[PDB]
DNA sequence: TGCGAAATTCCATGACA
DNA sequence: ATTGTCATGGAATTTCGCA
DNA sequence: TGCGAAATTCCATGACA
DNA sequence: ATTGTCATGGAATTTCGCA
């Protein structure tokens, strides 16, 4: 503080006051004349105060708060004080929006069967139809076969009934879904328990990882729509049809529909492949099995060029869910106790909790 | 010719009366040719209506070039006739008294009907419920003959349910003398 | 079609068909071998209604149409056919989505001076503080000088009685706002021509048309939420200090606060500027005429690889604005009647009616 | 010494009581120093409040380093002090009975009563709406002694509203006879 | 006439519901 | 008849202090 | 052994509220 | 304790029919 500024006035040399600016005294404060004009240089102990003055303005970041400084103060290593404070300011971590990318997507392995996994999800609600607000979406992840339940709600009680119909096929190895209610209730936990059913979960509010089911969402009500055009919105008795119409239809990258991949041969619908007319059910099913395994499989893409990924030990912070009018988009920072992978992670939380959230929900905690 | 397949032609049969499940009271019995595998389908009535209905259920999965069936009412209804020519399905019927189906349906059937008679014993008014794993079973059911179950041949992969323990499907004493008695 | 047909099978050579592959006659039908398979060639009068059946199964694009007809067809130039169907397809044509990307954005000139030009416009609802739901933002275009009224509706009203206030100070040349009832209500065009400003309106549901102003209602919410954090929401009594706080926020790209750029010299708030302390006022009003012209201007950025850009009498759709739960998100095709500029049309519309509209809502109508 | 800059110095003043408009009574005054800029806010009194009140809008758009007055009661009360002191605006005030201004002030002020008296009568009760249009005339004056108007002082442009017919000011003949007479 | 470190500028990211 | 914008904080780049 | 045209594949864009 | 996806229609590229 006042040490070292005497030492200074008395002309000899101080490590960050740079020895070519002379240094005198007037109103009885240290100053300096610096190319752009003469500024104050606070005493060491006063500089924390100053600083936090400047920022508290209007919470500014590290070049608007510093401009604000500069107007009157000169010190060695500026920023690095300016940044300590951003830092530090509660306000400013939660509140700020992130200026950095999450990294690329994974795209996960294709399942290798048919019912080694599904991805399953509400739609809804849409206009009452026969007392109908919801379907139950049900798609086989490794076959994109895809079936379709009516319900009045978006509850562990229907989702169970359809299931229940749906499994009289066969029973899936996993069923993946998000964290909707219908899904995460203990019942629905007995009942997949009961069949030797696995249960996978999203992270949380993040539907790109149930993409599958999402994408196929997007069709269904696609085809829906098309289909009514100018009539009154009867969707209930188009269910029927708007799944076999998907399930037969070609998804041009693969070159083959989601029936083809199930059974390896069209049913009696219309425009049938018959290419394998002279194979024996054995021999189709043989080049059933080929098909499959040798099917296109998209890769990473390339990170944005300003992307980051999380390190062990890491603060960063997670996304507020449903944040109120004038309320911060973030919670408190934590820290990254596990990388899953680079795209996943398990945080110790804003209370006390273990979390497992995707990339996608956090911002790493600025200026460390 | 070619090769017998999947979904070349689905036969269909009610069975019931049953005691009453649910509000429901037969069967719909639907078993592909080719696979064995089978569908079942509870309904109110062994009627053309509620033929359609449960039809509609399972053509909506997937669509067989001909159905045969005996010349039951509910399957020789013109509404059926309609409803079959509106998918470009062929129907196809055993003449009266006699009917014939394959060896591997016949066995098929019977194995249904001896399995739902084992089960609705003790519990005659639950079957409703059980109607999925009876299906399970029958589809992941070792085929004799060929070396596959109906489940293998239709999916090309094993099941996640495969059905070890084949079973008695044989009425154990304590059932002979409660089903002999349940229908007293 | 059965002239073609016929003159083909007796082996003469029809354009289209090449002479390579043997062409017989089956089941009444003239087929083809041909290296994937024997498929029936229909007569040029069946070949509408195929292509037909077969896109209407799940209404399907190109590929996956075509598909459905190779299983069983071939005849020359199918997908020329394919297109001219998903070219005539209402339901496809109102409910596919785009996939061409607008043009790049105008980066339209700063505004000349202050009080050329205002961008308007209202944030809310928002909590209720003292009975007061909405803010009125006022932004000068030049220097980004902000002014905040709290109302207690977005109403012509409560516009009229702020801006009367506002424009105690100034007049300015043209007030730029959305197209919000409070701005389009004919109380409102007469309160404008009393006082000979120009009324400036966005093209329809395109806030990035006035983007000086919501890009400043960003900042507002942003700093009222770091004020209010852990206090109840009450922000009416914090507007002032909002403004002031904002007015007086340096822009680190151009190095001056709005008040700087709009007086030239700071008030008494902290950390005033103090390098012009020895010009006089005239010689301080010149040197920020100079900063005034002098300031950072970006410029147009890349367009990305598969933008469209609007010509003349081409079939465009308009965005349906509020779409209703199963219904098309475009209307129906309409004709670009004048290019306004790269980034905004007029177009005879979906009734009769002329409409400019943002490039932003229109997507090109595909296969002509 | 430095030159004179705008936010140097603000002088404020009451004019009132005037007659009853939209609730009011009285306009606080306020001009910038250097620029005779001018803001006018009506109160409901002359009252520290009511200065507050008008002046935290005021001091939300610049703030002067120096607020100028008389020993006016709502100026010299410890709670006007307590609210400049909490933005370091110093207050300063002229000896009582002795106003000292400056004469570029002293002038402005002057043709500020007078614009009013002008506007006041045929209307003496609907003054409040004009308190804009008002400002905009005074600020968009030329000053004889500088070349510029207040608005070309302060924003460093010319004005979208120039008043270029300088007025009267003064009262014709009608409006004499009907002062004479709205004072009756 | 060139070094290491500070200062400045650049700029992709995201939000204005 | 009209049109995106700009705070932000790491990284990239330039400038500075000294020689 | 190379041309013009058709067929195929590529792939950015946008929506799953 | 987990993870984006894929129909779409112009453009780019490969293949085809003929020589
Ligand atoms: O389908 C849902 C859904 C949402 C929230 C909560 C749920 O439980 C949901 O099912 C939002 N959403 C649509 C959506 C939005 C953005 C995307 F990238 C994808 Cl893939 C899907
Ligand atoms: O501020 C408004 C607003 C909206 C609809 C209708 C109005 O009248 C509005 O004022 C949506 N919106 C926020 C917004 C969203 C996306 C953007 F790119 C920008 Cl710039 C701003
Ligand atoms: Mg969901
Ligand atoms: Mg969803
Ligand atoms: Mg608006
Ligand atoms: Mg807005
Ligand atoms: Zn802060
Ligand atoms: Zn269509």
């Amino acid at each position: 503080l006042d040490a070292e500024l005497d030492q200074l006035l008395q002309g000899h040399y101080i490590k960050g006051y740079p020895k070519q600016y002379t240094y005198f005294l007037e109103d009885g404060k240290v100053k300096v004349s610096r190319p752009e004009g003469v500024k104050i240089i606070p005493p060491q102990s006063d500089r924390q105060k100053i600083v936090l003055q400047a920022h508290n303005l209007a919470h500014t970041g590290r070049e608007a708060t510093l401009l604000k400084i500069a107007n009157l103060y000169w010190w060695p290593n500026m920023r690095k004080d300016v940044v300590k404070q951003l830092g530090r300011c509660q306000q400013c971590l939660i509140t700020n929006a992130s200026n950095k990318a999450s990294g690329p997507i994974l795209r996960p392995d294709r399942p290798q069967k048919p019912f080694d996994k599904f991805f399953i999800d509400y739609i809804g609600p849409l206009p009452p139809s026969q007392g109908y607000l919801y379907v139950l979406v049900v798609v086989d992840g490794m076959t994109g076969f895809t079936w379709l339940y009516p319900t009045k709600a978006p509850s562990t009680s229907a989702t169970v009934k359809s299931l229940n119909v749906l499994t009289s096929i066969a029973i899936p190895k996993v069923i993946h879904s998000d964290q909707g209610a219908a899904f995460t209730s203990s019942t629905f936990a007995e009942w997949a328990k009961e069949r030797g059913i696995h249960l996978e979960f999203s992270t949380p509010y993040h539907p790109q990882s149930s993409g599958k089911v999402e994408r196929k969402n997007s069709d269904i009500k696609r085809l829906l729509t098309k289909l009514l055009v100018g009539r009154p919105t009867k969707w209930y008795d188009l269910l029927p049809v708007v799944q076999l119409a998907l399930n037969n239809t070609y998804s041009p990258v693969l070159k083959y529909t989601p029936h083809q991949l199930l059974f390896g041969i069209d049913s009696n619908t219309p425009f049938a492949n018959q290419d394998t007319l002279d194979l024996t059910r054995e021999e189709e099913l043989s080049l059933l099995q080929e098909i499959r395994t040798s099917l296109y499989h998209p890769s990473t893409p390339p990170a944005s060029s300003r992307s980051w990924s999380p390190v062990v030990g890491q603060l960063v912070q997670e996304r507020v869910a449903r944040p109120a009018s004038l309320r911060p988009r973030w919670h408190k920072p934590s820290t990254v106790l596990k990388v899953l992978n680079p795209r996943t992670v398990v945080i110790l939380d804003h209370l006390g909790n273990n979390r497992t959230v995707s990339i996608d929900n956090l911002k790493p905690t600025s200026h460390q | 010719d070619r090769p017998q397949k999947p979904f070349d032609k689905f036969f269909i049969d009610y069975i019931g009366p049953l005691p009453p499940s649910q509000g429901y009271l037969y069967v719909l019995v639907v078993v592909d040719g080719m696979t064995g595998f089978t569908w079942l389908y509870p309904t109110k009535a062994p009627s053309t209506s509620a033929t359609v209905k449960s039809l509609n259920v399972l053509t909506s999965i997937a669509i067989p070039k001909v159905i045969h069936s005996d010349q039951g009412a509910a399957f020789t209804s013109s509404t059926f006739a309609e409803w079959a020519k509106e998918r470009g399905i062929h129907l196809e019927f055993s003449t009266p008294y006699h009917p014939q189906s394959s060896g591997k349906v016949e066995r098929k059937n019977s194995d249904i009907k001896r399995l739902l008679t084992k089960l609705l014993v003790g519990r005659p008014t639950k079957w409703y419920d059980l109607l999925p794993v009876v299906q399970l079973a029958l589809n992941n059911t070792y085929s004799p003959v060929l070396k596959y179950t109906p489940h293998q041949l239709l999916f090309g992969i094993d099941s996640n349910t495969p059905f070890a323990n084949q079973d008695t499907l044989d009425l154990t004493r304590e059932e002979e003398l409660s089903l002999l008695q349940e229908i007293r």
